[PDB]
């Protein structure tokens, strides 16, 4: 039932064509539903009557189903956009919008074929088990304010380190790691902390 | 209730996710035995431990694949009005 | 004036020559009783999906 | 008149000269999309004969066409619960904010729901809700009553204020606010530098740039 | 003349549902477009211009709102900007330097590199930097000082 999207599509085109075909038995106010028994019945300008009963319905009838038809096929041409967005920007590229290819982060995704329809595998990186850690918008070194360059400093409450923020690997905190702006009277929560400077100690 | 008047199902005071929606906030399922109507709930309470200094970094991480069903086109059918109308 | 519902009394008042109550969708919903000269509420019969 | 496009503000363009912007504002804007409308549902044989018999008859010669026509509003009134339930159930749990609303200077007492009403509404969905307004046909009601709309709405602030986006992609991880808007500004091109160094002033353009919100809400 | 009105109502019916339907698809593509800016604004960040208001887009708040949905947008905009001189590089000695990050320019007596949402000049550096190409390339390349740290 999880591939319930195309089987709905299926069925319900089915039901369409079938209920059309049905209106055929009815007479829509004539003396008969069918036709032969108009003509072989009726004179000529009695029979002109009862005909037209038949054609006012059976022409409304397909009306109907021509209008539903085609206002159906607008919700279609919409899902098939939608589709052929998919494809171009998960499977031929890697989408940076969020939920657009499933819930995570958008890793790749894998197109499958199906009937009337299409089928997308989406691999996504979900994040898993995860720990608190006591963080700081910046760490003052010599009366200077040092941000990361492309993480979050954290602390396990004796050390700290600098962290990409989407995977718990931490690094020691360097001046590769951090860049500096400002003084250290500016920052709000900023703590105190040794920057490693890697010169240092091959000066 | 606001729906309409529900007959044979029993009224509790627990909610639950909603299985088969009735409206109006109600909705029925089969407990193991009876139907029963609730209130439904719309997920589990989680607070998040914020604070102005605390942030969660995930250790670990899962891949994850999902699978999602689109139609692309419907059944390519006409009908020659000429002979359906007529005959 | 005809059709299917209920009468109730209500508190409505009409003007000494309106017979009958109709609202914006032009459907009759009160009716002047043509022997006590008082105003009747007409509600439809309850009906919906099961 | 003939219409104006626009004022004319040319460029001043030189192959040796940029610009580049000193200071900056933060902005609220306000977007309203339609998600649902209203479910009415009409039956067909009583819009038509009502309860007259002899109509009735007459009508059933017409065969399926009250049957398609009452499938047609079927159709209609399901897909606008699947239309709120796409927009607003979009999160797997119910997220609260904590008791103390120290978010570093942002005030989202606008946008977070007013625990003192009967209806847990925001000050601005508040207002938002004031400012918008038998023949056998029936209405029915909407599988997410209002009460339930506004606990996923706050569920989804809940989660944005003290988690950011990571609740939409995975478990919620909570994150300082202020180091959000951090990550958030270095989203956009600007140093996180920038937001440390004027936090203060960040705060204080988007409390009042909300306050502005409820405002031109209720005056327009 | 029963069966005139019967025509003439099922005729009705059919307008109403069939202009019904047709709106009820305008609201759903509605829906669809409120149901990804909320995904994409709400719960994460768009990069897509004018796709949740003017300006660089931070984070949204959505509202709730009678048979539909309120967005908040809230977008970093740009605010009083300065004329500034700029050069596509610098040459030091013999070698092109380019910014890692942002655009050199100058006040109209120093070079410095900057961001280039926000006006905060830096000292150009050869950790600001990178390396490539020698100084007879480049169209509008200038003489400065790269300082070596
Ligand atoms: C924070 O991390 C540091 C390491 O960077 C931990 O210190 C080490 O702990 C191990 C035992 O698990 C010892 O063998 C090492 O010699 C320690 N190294 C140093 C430099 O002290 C520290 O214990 C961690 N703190 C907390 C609270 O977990
Ligand atoms: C980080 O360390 C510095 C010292 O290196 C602290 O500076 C002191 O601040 C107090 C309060 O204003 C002054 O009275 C002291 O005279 C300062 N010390 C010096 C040497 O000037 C700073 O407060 C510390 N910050 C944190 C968050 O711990
Ligand atoms: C968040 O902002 C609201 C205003 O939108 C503040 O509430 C006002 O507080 C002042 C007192 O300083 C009162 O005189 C006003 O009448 C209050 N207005 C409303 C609508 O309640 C609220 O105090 C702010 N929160 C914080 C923590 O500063
Ligand atoms: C950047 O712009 C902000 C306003 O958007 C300036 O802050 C205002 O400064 C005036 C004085 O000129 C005060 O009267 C206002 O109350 C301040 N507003 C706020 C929200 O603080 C800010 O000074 C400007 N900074 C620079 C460097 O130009
Ligand atoms: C360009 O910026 C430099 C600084 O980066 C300006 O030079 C400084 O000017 C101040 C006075 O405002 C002096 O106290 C400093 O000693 C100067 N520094 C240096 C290195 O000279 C310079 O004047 C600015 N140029 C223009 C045209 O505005
Ligand atoms: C940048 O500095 C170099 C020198 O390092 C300049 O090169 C000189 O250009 C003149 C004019 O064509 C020649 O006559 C000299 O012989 C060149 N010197 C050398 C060592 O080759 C260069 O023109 C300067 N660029 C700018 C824009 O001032
Ligand atoms: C965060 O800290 C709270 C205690 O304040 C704890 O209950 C919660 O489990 C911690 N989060 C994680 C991921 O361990
Ligand atoms: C965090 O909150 C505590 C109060 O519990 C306060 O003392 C501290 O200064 C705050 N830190 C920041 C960065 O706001
Ligand atoms: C359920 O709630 C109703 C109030 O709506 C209360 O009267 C009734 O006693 C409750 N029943 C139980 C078992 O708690
Ligand atoms: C009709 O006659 C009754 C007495 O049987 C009287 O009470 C009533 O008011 C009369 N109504 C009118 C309109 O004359
Ligand atoms: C830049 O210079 C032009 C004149 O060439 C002037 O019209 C424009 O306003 C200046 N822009 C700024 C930000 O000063
Ligand atoms: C800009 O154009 C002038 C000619 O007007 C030319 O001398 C100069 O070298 C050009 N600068 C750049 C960066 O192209």
């Amino acid at each position: 039932s999880a591939l319930g999207k195309l089987q709905d599509v299926v069925n319900q085109n089915a039901q369409a064509l079938n209920t059309l075909v049905k209106q055929l038995s009815s007479n829509f106010g004539a003396i008969s539903s069918v036709l032969n028994d108009i003509l072989s019945r009726l004179d000529p300008p009695e029979a002109e009557v009862q005909i037209d009963r038949l054609i006012t319905g059976r022409l409304q009838s397909l009306q109907t189903y021509v209008t539903q038809q085609l206002i159906r096929a607008a919700e279609i041409r919409a899902s098939a956009n939608l589709a052929a967005t998919k494809m171009s920007e998960c499977v031929l590229g890697q989408s940076k919008r969020v939920d657009f290819c499933g819930k995570g982060y958008h890793l790749m995704s894998f197109p499958q074929s199906a009937p009337h329809g299409v089928v997308f595998l989406h691999v996504t990186y979900v994040p898993a088990q995860e720990k608190n850690f006591t963080t700081a918008p910046a760490i003052c070194h010599d009366g200077k304010a040092h941000f990361p360059r492309e993480g979050v400093f954290v602390s396990n409450g004796t050390h700290w380190f600098v962290t990409q923020r989407n995977f718990y690997e931490p690094q020691i905190i360097t001046t590769d790691n951090t860049f500096v702006s400002g003084n250290c009277d500016v920052v709000i929560g900023i703590v105190n902390n040794t920057v490693y400077d890697p010169l240092q100690p091959e000066l | 209730t606001r729906a309409g008047c529900l007959i044979g199902a029993e009224h509790v005071n627990n909610s639950y996710e909603c299985d088969i929606p009735i409206g109006a906030g109600i909705c029925a399922s089969y407990q193991t035995q009876s139907i029963i109507a609730y209130t439904m709930s719309l997920g589990a309470e989680n607070s998040v431990a914020y604070s102005n200094n605390s942030i969660a970094i995930p250790t670990n991480f899962t891949i994850s694949v999902t699978t999602e069903i689109l139609p692309v086109s419907m059944t390519k059918t006409s009908v020659d009005c000429t002979m359906y109308i007529c005959g | 004036l005809t059709g299917t519902g209920v009468l109730t009394e209500s508190n409505k008042k009409f003007l000494p020559f309106q017979q009958f109550g109709r609202d914006i969708a032009d459907t009759t919903d009160a009716v002047r009783d043509p022997q006590t000269l008082e105003i009747l509420d007409i509600t439809p019969c309850s009906f919906g999906g099961v | 008149y003939t219409m104006s496009l626009g004022a004319e503000n040319s460029v001043a363009y030189s192959n040796n000269s940029i610009a580049i912007p000193t200071n900056f504002t933060i902005s609220v804007t306000t977007e309203i999309l339609p998600v649902s409308m209203t479910k009415t549902s009409v039956d067909c044989t009583m819009y038509i004969c009502g309860d007259s018999t002899e109509c009735s008859n007459l009508l059933l010669q017409y065969g399926s066409f009250c049957t398609q026509l009452n499938r047609a509003l079927t159709g209609i009134a399901v897909e606008q619960d699947k239309n709120t339930q796409e927009v607003f159930a979009q999160v797997k749990q119910i997220y609260k904010t904590p008791p103390i609303k120290d978010f570093g200077g942002f005030n989202f007492s606008q946008i977070l729901p007013d625990p003192s009403k009967p209806s847990k509404r925001s000050p601005i969905e508040d207002l938002l809700f004031n400012k918008v307004t038998f023949n056998g046909l029936t209405v029915l009601p909407p599988l997410l009553t209002d009460e339930m709309i506004a606990q996923y709405t706050s569920a989804l602030l809940a989660g944005t204020i003290t988690s950011g986006w990571t609740f939409g992609a995975g478990p919620a991880l909570q994150i300082p606010f202020p180091m959000q808007m951090a990550y958030r500004f270095n989203g956009i091109g600007v140093t996180q530098n920038v937001l440390y160094e004027n936090q203060k002033l960040i705060a204080n353009q988007f409390n009042s740039a909300i306050g502005k919100i409820q405002d031109s809400l209720s005056s327009t």
